[PDB]
C-alpha cells in the first residue's frame, strides 16, 4: 500500500515510538499538501483526539500539534467536525501537565475561528 | 430530604437554555444554542426525542414555554422575534412570528386563559399580544417602565397579572384596568441588589419567589387594602412586601428558581452548578415566613444550571438544564 | 456565602487531602500561565498588547486551581475609557475558549481606576449578556483580532 496508508495505520499501533515516529510525518503534510490530506479528514480528526489523551506526555503533544496543524485543510471540510473538536480538546485543556495544555489551546483556539466572520 | 437524578438527557449540542413541562407532565421541550427546539417524549422508562424543530431562529432561543391547553408552542430568541409552532397536519411547523422587539427576546408567557402571551427583551420593554386565532396575533400594550434589560416574564396562576424581573433589580407587576382598558403597572418590588433573573408564583397566586444575581431569594407576599398587618396603599393597587430573604446558601448568581403548585417546594438553579430545594417551616408566620433547605445536590451539573421546572401532574418530578448541554429530570422525597 | 466555621472540616476536602497524599506529576494552574494567556492580547484601537499598556497585569490575577476559580482585574487606560467593556470582554472569550470549563471567570475592572467600573463589572458577569454579545458578527470579529495570536 501508499506510504500515506501506512502513517494512518501507524496511528494505531500501540508502540508509542511508531506514534511519535508517524505523527512527526504527518504534521508537515497537514500544511504543505492539505488538499490531499482531506480525503482522511476522518480518520485523522479521530485517531489524532486519542492520541491526545495518551499516557505518553510527548504524545498528547505531538497530537495536539496535529490537531491544530489540521486547520489549515479547507474550512469547508473542517467545519462538520468543529462542533465535536471544541468539545473533545475540553478534555486537554485540564491535562496535568503545562506543556500539554499549552498546546491543547493553541489547538482548540484555532478551531474557534474556523466558523468565523473574519476571512 | 433526598434529591435523586432519574435521567440525563444530551439532545442538543451546546448550552441548553430552558426545559418547559408540557400540562400533560409526560412530555417535555427544550431549546438551547444550537438555534433548534427538541420535543421529547417518555416511552416506558427511557425519554427520546420524537421530533426536532430548526430553522425557526437564527440565533439562540432562550425560552420555549406552553400553552395552557397544551396544544401549540411558542419560543423566545435572540433574533428578537418569538415563534409560535403549530402541529395542525399532525407533525409542527411554524405558522405565526412575532417581530417588533428592537434586540434579544429574553423570555415568553401564556396566561392562564391562554388568549394572551409576554415577552420582553434586552430593548427594556415588555410586550403583551392577544390571541384571537392561529392566525390573528395582535399586540395589545407596549411596556417600557425598566430601566434595564429584562430578564423574565411570567403570569399569575389564578388572575390575567403579568410579572417581570428586570437587570435593574426590580421587579414589576402589571394589571389592566376595567374602565381604563388599558395595560399598566401595578407595582415596583426593590429589594434585591442585583440582576433579577427568575420569578415564579405560587400555588394561590398570593405570593411570589425571586431569584437573583445577588445570590439570594426572596418570598414576595401580596398586600390588599385594609390588611390586619397595617399596610397601607396609597393607589388602588396591590403592594407586594418582601417577607423573607433566603441569603448565604448559594456562592453565585441563581439563574432560576420555580414553585411548584403541588407541593408548594421551591427549588433554584444556580451558577455553582447546585439545585437547592426550600420548603416552607411548619409553624411559619404568615408575616414573617421561614424556609428552610430541606436538600441539595452541589454537583447536580458540570457548569451552571440555567433552568429548573416542577412538573404540574407528578409530584416530585423536578427538571433542569445547564451549560453542560445536559437535561436532567429529578424526585424529590421529603 | 458564610465561612465554614472553624472547628468543622469538610469530609470530601479531607478526604481529598489524603488523595493527595499517595514526569505523572499534575502541574497546578497559576497565576502565571492565566497571565500566558491574555498578556497578548491586543488593544482594540492600538498596536500595543494588553500587558504593554498596563491593562492585564500578573499580579492583578488570582486564581485557585483547587477552588475552580480565577478573578482577573485588568485597568483601563484612562478613567473613562469608553472600550472598557470591550477590552474586558476579549479577555472572558480569551478564558472562556482556553480554560476548562470548571473554572469560573470574574473579570472586574480594577478598582478606583474607571468611572463606570460597577456598571462595566455587571455586563461582563451577565453570561446572557455575553453570549448575545458574541452573536454579533462585528463585535466577534473586532474580538478575534485581540485574541489573535502572532
Ligand atoms: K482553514
Amino acid at each position: 500500500p501508499t506510504l500515506l496508508s501506512l502513517l494512518l495505520e501507524a496511528l494505531s499501533c500501540p508502540d508509542s515510538v511508531v506514534q511519535l515516529s508517524t505523527l512527526s510525518c504527518l504534521q508537515p503534510l497537514l500544511l504543505e499538501a492539505p488538499q490531499i490530506m482531506s480525503l482522511h479528514v476522518d480518520t485523522l480528526v479521530t485517531k489524532f483526539l486519542n492520541l491526545s489523551s495518551s499516557y505518553s506526555m510527548a504524545v498528547r503533544i505531538a497530537a495536539l500539534q496535529c490537531m491544530h496543524a489540521l486547520t489549515r485543510l479547507p474550512t469547508s471540510v473542517l467545519l462538520p467536525y468543529k462542533s465535536q473538536v471544541i468539545r473533545a480538546l475540553a478534555k486537554p485543556l485540564d491535562d496535568k501537565k503545562r506543556l500539554v495544555r499549552k498546546e491543547a489551546v493553541s489547538a482548540r483556539g484555532e478551531w474557534f475561528l474556523l466558523g468565523s466572520p473574519g476571512s | 430530604g433526598r434529591l435523586i437524578l432519574e435521567h440525563t438527557l444530551q439532545g442538543h449540542k451546546g448550552r441548553i437554555w430552558g426545559v418547559a413541562w408540557h400540562p400533560k407532565g409526560n412530555v417535555f421541550a427544550s431549546c438551547g444554542e444550537d438555534k433548534a427546539i427538541r420535543i421529547w417524549s417518555l416511552t416506558g422508562n427511557t425519554w427520546s426525542t420524537k421530533t426536532i424543530l430548526s430553522d425557526g431562529h437564527k440565533r439562540t432561543i432562550r425560552e420555549i414555554r406552553w400553552s395552557p391547553c397544551g396544544q401549540y408552542l411558542a419560543s423566545a430568541s435572540f433574533d428578537a422575534t418569538t415563534a409560535i409552532w403549530s402541529k395542525s397536519s399532525g407533525e409542527f411547523e411554524c405558522n405565526a412570528t412575532l417581530e417588533g422587539h428592537e434586540n434579544e427576546v429574553k423570555s415568553v408567557s401564556w396566561s392562564r386563559s391562554g388568549g394572551l402571551l409576554a415577552t420582553c427583551s434586552r430593548d427594556k420593554s415588555v410586550w403583551i399580544w392577544e390571541v384571537a386565532g392561529d392566525d390573528e396575533f395582535e399586540c395589545a400594550a407596549v411596556l417600557n417602565p425598566h430601566t434595564q434589560d429584562v430578564k423574565r416574564v411570567v403570569w399569575h396562576p389564578t388572575k390575567d397579572i403579568l410579572a417581570s424581573a428586570s437587570y435593574d433589580n426590580t421587579i414589576k407587576m402589571f394589571a389592566e384596568e376595567p374602565i381604563d382598558n388599558d395595560w399598566d403597572c401595578t407595582a415596583t418590588l426593590t429589594s434585591h441588589t442585583s440582576t433579577v433573573w427568575g420569578i415564579d408564583f405560587d400555588a394561590d397566586g398570593e405570593r411570589l419567589v425571586s431569584c437573583s444575581d445577588d445570590t439570594t431569594i426572596k418570598i414576595w407576599r401580596a398586600y390588599h387594602p385594609g390588611n390586619t398587618a397595617g399596610v397601607a396603599t396609597p393607589d388602588q393597587q396591590t403592594v407586594w412586601k418582601c417577607v423573607c430573604t433566603v441569603s448565604g446558601q448559594h456562592s453565585r448568581a441563581i439563574y432560576d428558581v420555580s414553585w411548584c403548585k403541588l407541593t408548594g417546594l421551591i427549588a433554584t438553579a444556580c451558577g455553582d452548578d447546585g439545585i437547592r430545594i426550600f420548603k416552607e417551616s411548619s409553624d411559619s408566620k404568615p408575616d414573617e415566613p421561614t424556609f428552610e433547605q430541606i436538600t441539595a445536590e452541589e454537583g447536580a451539573h458540570d457548569q451552571d444550571v440555567n433552568s429548573v421546572q416542577w412538573n404540574p401532574v407528578v409530584a416530585g418530578q423536578l427538571i433542569s438544564c445547564s451549560d453542560d448541554g445536559t437535561i436532567k429530570i429529578w424526585k424529590v422525597t421529603e | 456565602g458564610r465561612p465554614t466555621e472553624i472547628e468543622n472540616i469538610n469530609p470530601n476536602v479531607y478526604d481529598r487531602i489524603k488523595e493527595r497524599v499517595l514526569e505523572n506529576v499534575p502541574d497546578p494552574f497559576d497565576k502565571r500561565e492565566i497571565f500566558d494567556l491574555i498578556r497578548n492580547i491586543n488593544d482594540p484601537e492600538h498596536p500595543l498588547t494588553l500587558e504593554e499598556l498596563h491593562v492585564v497585569q500578573e499580579d492583578l490575577i488570582r486564581i485557585n486551581d483547587s477552588q475552580n476559580s480565577v478573578h482577573i482585574s485588568f485597568t483601563p487606560t484612562i478613567p473613562h475609557c469608553s472600550m472598557a467593556t470591550l477590552i474586558g470582554l476579549s479577555i472572558r472569550v480569551k478564558l472562556l475558549r482556553s480554560l476548562p470549563p470548571r473554572f469560573k471567570v470574574t473579570v472586574e475592572i480594577t478598582p478606583g481606576t474607571h468611572a463606570s467600573e460597577l456598571a462595566v463589572n455587571k455586563q461582563l458577569a451577565d453570561k446572557e449578556r455575553v453570549a448575545a454579545a458574541l452573536e454579533n458578527n462585528h463585535l466577534a470579529e473586532v474580538i478575534n483580532q485581540c485574541i489573535a495570536a502572532k
